């Protein structure tokens, strides 16, 4: 969020110093300002970089999932009274994108529960305020296999119980990853096939680490059934704080394809324009 | 007035207002950004 230094005045040059030329092999960009090539006047420099930083550029909420549940008798097979999402910021490509503009990042990270909800049908009467339990089951905690088993006592689990209607619910957590950073990018395998061993052991998918790194995120509604089905939508927002990044890479040019760099489709972003054409 | 001057020596008078009348007084490299 630095200023910008000022512009210093230039007038000509006649000397073997050459700005101009340099040598893009050696790896380094030509520091060159406008003063080393062309006259300048005295300009005192009021910009900053305030809106650039790591944590500006982050500091927005940025939806990364849409979950899905019901609100309706358990007899009807159809409807969906549970709904369990992994936690991951790769089910949408905005945020992705922007994450992935670097190799490594460590920030807290706040998310921000944005929930709707409607009715399916109007011949079954109304419905009382719902409340949702949105539960996270780190890796290795119980999934709830029904809406209404044990593993919604949540003893040990953290929940938040959003009353509909109430401003978005919010929550946050600090770095939690178990390296010193999060890598967005793994060049590797979970796990390393030995000699000897069957065509069945040892293969894990390309750059993948953990199968279950940061556990669910699984969401219910708390009331029991009215006569009518209701549809409700929990959208996560999520926000890094405190953001730090390493190893910048070029963005993502095509459309994403799964979870990791896989490319199938739209393989040519360029359009077309003359090579002399303004 | 009077100019002594070295040839020993030698006498020069100007004896006219204008100058005109006066008589004769003999007395790396290779690289560059502009
Ligand atoms: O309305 C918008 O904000 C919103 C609207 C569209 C949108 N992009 S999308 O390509 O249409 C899209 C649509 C749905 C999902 N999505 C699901 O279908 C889902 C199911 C379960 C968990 C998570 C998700 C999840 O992300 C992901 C992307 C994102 C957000
Ligand atoms: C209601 C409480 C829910 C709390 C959820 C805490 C989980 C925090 C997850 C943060 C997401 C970090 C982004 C992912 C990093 C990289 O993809 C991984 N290192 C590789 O999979």
């Amino acid at each position: 969020a630095n200023n910008l230094p000022d512009t210093q005045s230039s007038g000509p040059a006649h000397s073997k110093e050459t700005p101009a030329l340099t040598a893009v092999e050696t790896g380094a960009t030509n520091p060159l300002v406008p003063s080393d090539t062309v006259q300048t006047r005295h300009v005192i420099q009021k910009r900053t970089r305030s809106e650039s930083t790591v944590e500006s550029f982050f500091a927005r909420g940025a939806c990364v999932a849409i979950i899905e549940v019901d609100n309706d008798a358990p007899t009807k097979r159809a409807s969906k009274l549970f709904s369990v999402w992994k936690i991951t910021y790769k089910d949408t490509v905005q945020l992705r994108r922007k994450l992935e503009f670097f190799t490594y990042s460590r920030f807290d990270m706040e998310f921000t529960f944005v929930v709707t909800s409607n009715y399916t049908d109007a011949n079954n009467g109304h419905a009382l305020n719902q409340v949702y339990q949105i539960m996270y089951i780190p890796p290795g905690a119980p999934i709830p296999g029904k809406w209404n088993d044990y593993t919604w006592q949540t003893s040990s689990n953290p929940s938040v119980f959003y009353t509909y209607g109430a401003p978005p619910a919010r929550i946050s957590v600090p770095y939690v990853g178990i390296a010193n950073a999060y890598s967005h990018f793994y060049d590797g395998f979970a796990k390393v096939p030995l000699a000897g061993q069957a065509s069945t052991e040892g293969d894990s998918l390309y750059g993948a680490a953990s199968l279950n790194d940061f556990g669910s995120l699984a969401v219910r509604v708390v009331n029991d059934h009215n006569p009518t089905k209701l549809t409700s939508k929990i959208r996560v927002y999520m926000k890094p704080k405190h953001v730090r990044v390493w190893c910048p890479r070029p963005p993502r040019a095509v459309p994403y394809y799964g979870p990791g760099v896989d490319y199938k489709d739209g393989l040519a972003p360029l359009p077309e324009k003359g090579l002399t054409t303004y | 007035g009077a100019q002594v001057s070295s040839q020993i020596n030698y006498t020069t008078i100007n004896y006219y207002r204008d100058s005109a009348s006066n008589a004769a007084s003999k007395q790396s490299d290779r690289v560059m950004q502009l």
